[PDB]
This record gives structure tokens, sequence and C-alpha cells, in this order.
């Protein structure tokens, strides 16, 4: 919920480097595997920085989701 | 070398017409393997110290080496350090420089340097790596920091606490121990979550980024049913020309 | 093994773990061949090629704390450590207690 | 088909039905529901097996190995491409106008 | 010694591709979206 | 082939001067040594042990697997890997994998180092085609690291300091080490130059 | 959390933590999986002498491309951004589908049983595996640069021909990564001395007469 | 390429001729085995079912976790 709600927050300017250190502090410090819905909402988030390294991230989230055992669906490709 | 790998062409050698012609000490085996062909800058050679130590092999045979420290390094933003000893001359250039090669680091030019002081010590050697719009250091510093494209930098550094002050390799140790450990903007605003901009631009919204993430409806004040989105009452979204 | 007037137990020891042996290993010049060429899994995992010890880049150093501060930490697995683990050599076998028989 | 969906600028847009209701629109094309390459693989082998599918033997279409293979290509590829072209005006004239 | 550690290695890679000028090996991708196993925060 | 050519070499000079040398069987030993296969073995073995599924031997199953890869390119060295190896080995979920896979009694490792061995195969990380095999041969009938219990050659440094402390008994107690030079009479050529190593002498 | 997807991730790793629970004939989605993907391998196999040599040529091609963006970032003077990671990763993925494609027809000549393509098919496979780069990517930047530096006529003549022949993207860097490479005199030597015979020979030492007339 | 899977199918049939529609790689290594002529670099199917294990394995590595919820 909070990267849902990071992904669409324009109340500051700092919402995508909050939705990456979430996303690093919940998978290295809190010690919790990201299953489909944290990689559906940090790629929705991600996808929308036209900035050549988001969308880098964007494309190795996919593919670390596709080699872990997670398919892709139609909120993948979308 | 940027081809270390690639189609090797029978009727066609593995150099090229338009080659620049190499010294008489640089052969292709100085830069190591896990950095073979990945270097897309040219980098330049600056001696620190030449230097005579008696070295033992046996308590019969003692003979007298060449030990060089060295550094390379390009103003793009990498450099690094070495030294080494061998029989000759060459062959300590030859081998710090592969060393200075093993040891290569790099660090962020956006700023041209520094943004918070950097005070940090060696055993003994204390050195301070701050921001400025110059640079100011003593020439065996300001060479290093050209090295490393620092131009907006200044370094001080303190011997008095070292064993030998006059030993030429804490200089450029302490120099690249400190800029070794400078953060740059890019990378403390990602570690914290915010844009790097507003970490060192005098613009007015960026006190927006400063404070927590509060709720809009907490913030504006309510209405007759209770909490309201500001966008959602006619008289906050209307301008008043309207 | 050629002993030339010297008794061949302490000449295979100054050819093995002397210092102009290991430095002639690692590659220095020394007078004529302090160390042996030849050996397979007899040659002592200390002077290996794979292991994280090397003279040449200790010489630099003049003092023992100068070595344990810049040097990397040693290789620790290689292949004639795993030809001495499969041998069972990584360690010297017990020889007969002394303790508590004599000293004849 | 390869050559024509290359140049077509509709056909990432468009689904495998409608591509195969383009191409042939016959029992050959037809699936009877999921829809792959491979699926099309496992009935054409069934139907070159029983033998209904004639298939020629070798590569008919040649790239990479030698500097002159789409002259090889076209070899093989004129008796094909004469026989769709030749044999509708025939099935047009067994008609008998 | 902390000073050889592959976090400290990955981010020695990182600010040594962020000048421009080198060119990433595959580990360093690689290694971005598998990082390396820790023993703190457990 | 260079060893071929090594080999064939050594004949020829052997042939020659119609005795063995000690200069001909170290070129011989030194090429045939330049494989790095051993250091794929060792992260095949500790991606044998691990569990298909469970995510995070997933996630170290795929960090082996990249750094052997990586290895197998030249485009990363060997001690950076070693060091990236025994920070993965050490941490306390390989280990706990590891003791459950011990605690099973129907152990998925001896398919997990076949399935190594056909992979090492298929990505071209040997010399020879049909090596791997022989390698597993080799570390299956011989004292190795896949008959180790948790996957990783049996050394100290793989091992964790906590559990080093209470069983070995070493110079002091409550990195590389050193003789300390007030020992003026260690051994014939023992000295402060000489390091010492925790559990095994490399003499 | 006991959810869906913790629970089936619980079971997930209580089926594969043992033996027992995975082999052939017990569970019917992990086989329907297997089944799937053994489909899917079942075509896209090669030989294996075939898989070793696109191995190595899909090496080299790899190598070519990066070197090639390597040599127009060093042109340029650019900086290595992730969009030029992108491009080079979207074009060596680009080239190994293409070198698929041909080396499919080198899997099919080396399986189907006639002497003359089973035998070119081992010259394919040799040739790939000793190193020897190919005379087709020869081709292919000879015709490359022919067509950069033609007139419009002989360049719509070009593209007409060569629109329907399945070849590579080939980025410019490629072409004067060849072009710029030096000739070697002894493989020169050796072609005029087997292709001419004693002229050859009175020949080449008149190049050396030349070579060491303009040395003094 | 943006080719559909009827079209990438018939270019993997021109791709390989009638050796497409015969026998697998498989079956012709099994073939090669079984009549006696088999190269040394070849890896041999010995075992059937130890290989079915291997495979299984090796696909159980990417076999995806049940997250349907009822």
């Amino acid at each position: 919920l909070q990267l849902k709600a990071l992904a669409k927050d324009n109340s500051q300017l700092n919402s995508l480097p909050e939705a990456i250190q979430l996303f690093d502090q919940m998978e290295n410090v809190y010690g919790f595997i990201a299953s489909r819905p944290h990689y559906d909402a940090m790629m929705f988030h991600l996808s929308q920085s036209p900035r050549p390294e988001m969308r880098l991230r964007c494309e190795e989230l996919a593919h670390k989701m596709e080699l872990m055992g997670i398919v892709w669906n139609a909120n993948t490709y979308l | 070398d940027l081809y270390p790998e690639g189609f090797q062409w029978k009727h066609k050698l593995n150099t090229e017409y338009n080659q620049w012609r190499s010294n008489t000490w640089l052969t292709p085996d100085l830069i190591p393997k896990e950095h073979r062909g990945r270097f897309l800058c040219n980098f330049q050679l600056n001696i620190v110290a030449y230097d005579m130590r008696v070295v033992k092999f046996s308590p019969k045979d003692h003979r007298q080496w060449i030990y060089c420290v060295l550094y390379v390094g390009s103003g793009k933003g990498i450099a690094g350090w070495g030294r080494a000893v061998a029989p000759s001359t060459q062959e300590a250039k030859k081998e710090a420089i592969r060393e200075a090669f093993s040891n290569i680091i790099a660090v962020d030019l956006e700023q041209e340097g520094p943004m918070y002081p950097v005070r940090v010590n060696a055993d003994g050697v204390r050195v301070l790596l701050y921001p400025a719009r110059r640079i100011v250091a003593n020439f065996r510093v300001a060479d290093i920091l050209c090295a490393f494209g620092f131009q907006h930098a200044g370094c001080r550094i303190n011997l008095k606490a070292t064993n030998n002050p006059k030993s030429p390799t804490h200089t450029v140790e302490g120099v690249f121990e400190a800029v070794k450990a400078l953060r740059s903007v890019s990378e403390i605003a990602a570690s914290r979550g915010k844009v790097p901009h507003s970490l060192i631009y005098n613009i007015y919204p960026y006190l927006e980024e400063i404070r927590r993430r509060k709720g809009m409806m907490a913030m504006h004040p309510p209405g007759k049913d209770g909490l309201l989105m500001p966008d959602r009452v006619v008289d906050n979204r209307l301008p008043d020309h309207l | 093994i050629n002993s030339g007037d010297q008794s061949p137990y302490r000449y295979v020891e100054e050819r093995l773990y002397s210092k102009p042996s290991r430095l002639d290993r690692e590659g220095v010049k020394v007078n004529k061949t302090y160390a042996l060429q030849g050996l397979g899994d007899l040659e002592p995992l200390r002077y290996g090629a794979n292991f994280g010890i090397s003279e040449k880049d200790a010489l630099k150093y003049e003092t023992v704390a100068e070595k344990a501060k810049y040097m990397e930490p040693p290789i620790p697995y290689s292949s004639l450590a795993a030809r001495k683990l499969a041998a069972g050599a990584l360690w010297p076998a017990a020889p007969d207690p002394e303790g508590m028989i004599s000293k004849e | 088909v390869w050559q024509g969906e290359a140049n077509d600028k509709l056909s990432p847009y468009k689904s495998d039905e409608e591509i195969a209701l383009e191409n042939d629109n016959t029992f050959f094309s037809s699936l009877s529901t999921r829809r792959s390459k491979f699926d099309y693989l496992e009935k054409w082998r069934d139907m070159y097996r029983h033998g209904t599918l004639e298939v020629p033997e070798g590569p008919t279409l040649n790239f990479g190995r030698t500097p002159d293979d789409h002259k090889e290509t076209m070899a093989a590829l004129v008796r094909g491409w004469y026989q769709r072209n030749r044999k509708e005006p025939a099935s047009e004239e067994e008609l008998k106008r | 010694n902390e000073k050889y550690e592959p976090w400290e290695h990955m981010k020695r890679m990182g600010r040594l591709v962020g000048t421009g000028f080198y060119i990433p090996p595959e580990w360093y991708n690689h290694f971005r979206m598998f990082p390396p196993i820790n023993h703190n925060f457990q | 082939d260079t060893e071929f050519q090594a080999l064939v070499e050594f004949i020829e000079g052997a042939s020659y001067d119609q005795l063995i040398s000690g200069r001909r069987f170290k070129k011989v030993y030194d090429v045939l040594s330049e494989n790095d296969d051993m250091f794929i073995w060792l992260c095949h073995t500790a991606m044998s042990v691990l569990n298909p599924g469970d995510m995070r031997s997933r996630l170290i199953y795929n960090h082996l697997r990249i750094l052997a890869e990586s290895v197998a390119s030249g485009e990363m060295t060997q001690r950076t890997a070693f060091r990236f190896f025994e920070s993965a080995v050490r941490s306390p979920a390989y280990r706990e994998i590891a003791k459950r896979q011990l605690e099973g009694g129907a152990a998925t490792r001896l398919a997990g180092i076949s399935a190594a061995a056909d992979v090492m195969r298929r990505m071209g990380l040997t010399r020879r085609p049909m090596s791997s095999y022989f390698e597993l041969y080799q570390r299956i009938v011989e004292r190795s690291e896949a008959m180790t219990p948790w996957g990783f050659p049996p050394l100290f440094q793989f091992e964790e300091r906590l559990s080093l402390e209470p069983r070995l008994k070493f110079f002091s107690r409550a990195r590389i080490f050193w003789i300390p030079p007030t020992w003026n009479r260690a051994g014939r050529f023992l000295g402060p130059h000489v390091t010492l190593y925790p559990g095994m002498t490399p003499d | 959390l006991s959810s869906g997807i913790n629970l089936g991730r619980l079971r997930l790793a209580e089926q594969f933590s043992s033996m027992n629970g995975w082999q052939s004939k017990e569970d019917p989605a992990f086989d329907a999986y297997v089944k799937e993907r053994r489909r899917k391998e079942n075509y896209e196999a090669f030989d294996q002498r075939v898989e070793r040599g696109y191995a190595a040529a899909a090496k080299l091609h790899k190598a070519e491309i990066q070197n090639a963006v390597k040599r127009r970032l060093k042109s340029s003077g650019a900086k290595f951004t992730a969009e030029t990671l992108r491009e080079m990763s979207s074009a060596v993925t680009e080239r190994l589908a293409w070198l698929r494609d041909v080396w499919a027809q080198i899997d099919a000549d080396y399986r189907s049983g006639d002497s003359a393509r089973q035998e070119t098919a081992a010259q394919e496979i040799s040739a790939a595996l000793r190193g020897e780069p190919n005379d087709y990517m020869r081709w292919v930047y000879e015709t490359k640069r022919e067509l950069r530096f033609a007139g419009p006529v002989g360049r719509r003549a070009i593209q007409e021909e060569l629109q329907a022949a399945e070849l590579p993207e080939v980025l410019d860097e490629e072409v004067n990564r060849y072009h710029d490479l030096k000739l070697n005199m002894m493989e020169i030597e050796r072609e005029v001395k087997a292709k001419y015979g004693v002229a050859g020979q009175q020949h080449w030492a008149e190049l050396q007469a030349a070579k060491d007339e303009e040395y003094i | 390429k943006a080719l559909s899977p009827y079209a990438q199918a018939l270019r993997h049939v021109a791709l390989r001729g009638a050796t497409a529609f015969g026998p697998g790689a498989k079956e012709m290594e099994l073939d090669m085995l079984r009549k006696g002529t088999l190269p040394a670099d070849y890896r041999p199917p010995v075992q059937g079912r130890w290989d079915d294990t291997i495979e299984r394995w090796a696909y159980a590595w990417q076999f995806p976790a049940e997250e349907e919820q009822d």
C-alpha cells in the first residue's frame, strides 16, 4: 500500500527515490522477499520516469521477476 | 586498448592504421584482466617518488633495488595510485603502473568537487577535503586533484602525527583515502530518499522536501462534512480573475 | 637429490623453505636455481601459484606491520589445496606420544 | 509472410486469429483455445507424417553461411511462388467462365 | 577487515561506472538485480 | 588446444634429453592447472545443497550462478570472487538451509551436483566438453567439497568466527596472521615474515 | 502473515525440500510445467557440436558489437549512459536471435543425412570452434561500405536487391573497425607465392627491394 | 522481431527443412548411442530416470509458486 501510494504521490518531488529506498529497506533490512504485488507496485512507479536508469531498473526488475519463478502477466507487460 | 577480443581476420592484422604510437615501456599487459578493454579515457602518468632500497634475500646477498611510487589519472574522474620495487627503473615504473591500475577508483564530477567537508585520517596523516569554488592546495596535492578532475575543491594535510613526515607516499595515500571516503550528492540523495537538486540549490519548493509527508486533508482546513481535499472546493481551484 | 658435500635433509630444507628459494619461485633472478623446479602434489601449499601470498608484493614493505596492514587477504582454496584435502595432508599426522613414556 | 509482416506496421497490434484469417483462412491455419508457434509445429508435424503436408528437404531460407545465399534462397522458392501465382488462374479457368 | 567487502566492491564498481568512461561488466548489473547475502539485521 | 600442445612438447622434450627433468614437468603442471573449474565447482556444490522451492535459496542460487559465470567469463578476478563466495557461504540463511538438508535424509544434493555437471557441460564452463563428469566423479569418490555436510571446502576461512573461537586453540583469545618477532628461535627458516594459518599447515 | 502467496511459497518449499515430492507422475502442475518446457526444448535445440559452434560465434559477435559501441563512444567522446547500455543489449539480443536463425540451417544440414550437407556443416563447426571468422561477415561489411559510398542509383539497387535477404543490422562502427585494420604481409606473401610461381618470387624480391630502398 | 507465431512457425520450418518434423536431437543421440556410432565429446544418455531427475531439478529452480487465493 505504501508503494501504491508513492506511485501516485505528487505532494513532493522525491516520491521515486523514497520508493527506491523503501524497496531497498524492505528487501535488505526487514528481510522480506518481494512478491508480485511488490514488483507490480514498483514497476508501475518506475515506468513513469523517462530517465534511462529508471527504465533500466524496471527492465532488471522484470528480469528478476521472471528469474525468481514469477511469470509475466498482463500487468507486467502493461 | 579497447579491443582485447573480437574477430581475428587472417588476411588482416590486429592493429589499425590510425593508431596512437606506444612508448618505449608501454606494454598491453599492464592493465589487468578485469579492467582490460574497459576504460574509455586516456590516462596520464605522474611520478611521486623514486627511491633506492637495500633488499635482503640471503644473509650474504643484499641487492640495491629501486622503489617507485606514482599515480595514474584522467581528468574525467578516474584515478589510481601505486608503488612497487624492482631491480631497475622502468620495471619499477611498470609494476607500480599495474599496481595503480589494479587499485583504481573514481568519483562523481557533477559538481567538480565535494559538497561537504571530509576529514579523514590514516595512521598519523590527517587530511581534510572541503568544498570550494577554486582549487586550493599545494602543487603536489593540486596535481592529484587535477588527476581526479576535482577543480572545485580544497585539501589540507597534517603530517605531524606521522613517524616519518618526510615520506612521499603519505601525501598521495592521504589524498586517495580522502577522495575514496567522499560520497557524491546523488548517492546521499538516493540513500536518504531525496532528489539531489533539493540538497544543493536554493529554490523555495525544496522546503516542501524538508518536512515529512503529511496528508493534504490534514494540513488544509476542513469543511462542513469533515475532511475535504483542497481541490474539491471551487474557490480554491478557480482563479480569482474568472 | 645430489647432495654436494652437505646432508641431504638440510640441503632439501634449504632448497624448499629458505627465502631465496621462495623468491626464486616468485621470480627474482637469484644466483642459480635455489628452489626445486619439478614438483607435483608434493609442492608445499605456501608457494603455490594460486595462493594469496606473493613475496614480490611483500618486498616493498620494510616492516611486518605494513605487511599486515596493506596486503590482501590470502586465497583460501586452490587446486593444490584440493589435492592436499583429498590426500589429507592439510595437517600432519600425530607422532608417537612422548609425554609419558621416557626421555631415553 | 514474414517479409510481409515486417512492412505491415499493424501486425504487432493484430491477434493470431486475425493474421491466420488474413493469410490462409483454411484448415491449414485453423486450430481446433490457445495459439502459439509450437501448436502450429505440432499440428504440421502430424500433417507431415500422414502425409497430407509435403515439406521440401533442406533449408529453403538460406542466409549467414555463404556470401551468395539469397540466390540459393530464390532458387528454392521459384516453384512454390510460381505455383501460388499460377494455380489461382488455373482454378479460375477450370470454372469455365 | 571490512575494506574488502562485496558491498564495498559493488559500491566501488558503481561509482566507477557512474563516470560514464568505464563500461560495466555483466556481473555488476546482475548483482544489482541479485545482491549479495548480508549477515546483519538477522 | 594448448594442453595437448604442451603434452606434445613434454613428450618431445622427454624423448630429446632422455630423462624426466624438472622444467618440463613444471611447465605441463602449470598448463594443466590453468583452469578455473575449481571455483566453478565450489559455487556449484554450494548451489547443490540449496532448496529449489525456497525463495531465499533461489536468491543464493542465482547469486552463486552469476558469480560462477563471471569467473568463467574472466570479467571478475579470483580474489574478489573468493570474497563474494565466502560472504555468501558464511551467511546464516545458507547454513540453515544446509542444516535443513542434513536433517532431511533424502537429500537432493546428488541430483544437484549432477545437474551442476550438466550445466557446466552446456554453458561451456570447462576446458573439455566431457571433463565435468570426470570432475564430478573426482568430487564424489574423493575427500572434497561435495562430501562436506554443508557444501563448502572445510577450511576455517569458510566458517564463522563465533564458531571458530570455542573450538580452535589460536594465539590469544579473550585476517592475516603473523609470528611476532619475540620468537628468535621458532624453526630453522621460520621467522616474523612467515605467516601462519588457523586450521591448516600449508608447509 | 498467513496469506495465499505465503502459504503457496511454504508448500512449494515443502514440495521441493526432499526428493520424494517432485518426481515423475506425482504432481500434475509440475509435470505439466516440465512437459511444456521439454516440448519447447524439443524444437529449439541443436546438436552439441552445433551448440558449441553457436556459442563461439555468439561470443565473437557479442565482442564485436561491444567493440563497435566502444569505438563510437571513443570517437564521439560521449559518456556511457544507461541508454547506450540498453541499445547495446538490444543489438546483442537481435544479433543472437539472428545467429540462432543462421545456425538452425547448420543444425538442419548436420542432421539431414546427406554426405555433402554434413560435410559442409562439419566445416562450419570446425571454422567456428577454431575461432576463424566467417566470410559472410566480410561480405556484409564490404557491401555495407559499398552501400555507404555509392550514388543513389547504386544505393537503390543494393537496397532493392538485399531487402528480402536476411541481413543482420550492422552498425557503421563494425564496418569502420573492419576497414581500418592493417593487412597482414605474411598472408599476402603466401597468397602471392601460391597463386603465382617464380614470377611471384621475382615480384616479392622487387617489393623487398623497394622496401629496403625506402629504408635508405 | 515482430513476427506472428504463425509466421514464426513458417520461418522455423523454412529454416530447418524437413528435419524439423523428423526426430529431435535427443532421439538422434539415442539412435547414435544404440547403433554404437557416438563420438567421445558427445554426452551419452546413459540413464533415463536420472536424466529426468536432473532436468526436473533444473526446471524446479524456475517453477512458479501458487499465488492463487481461495
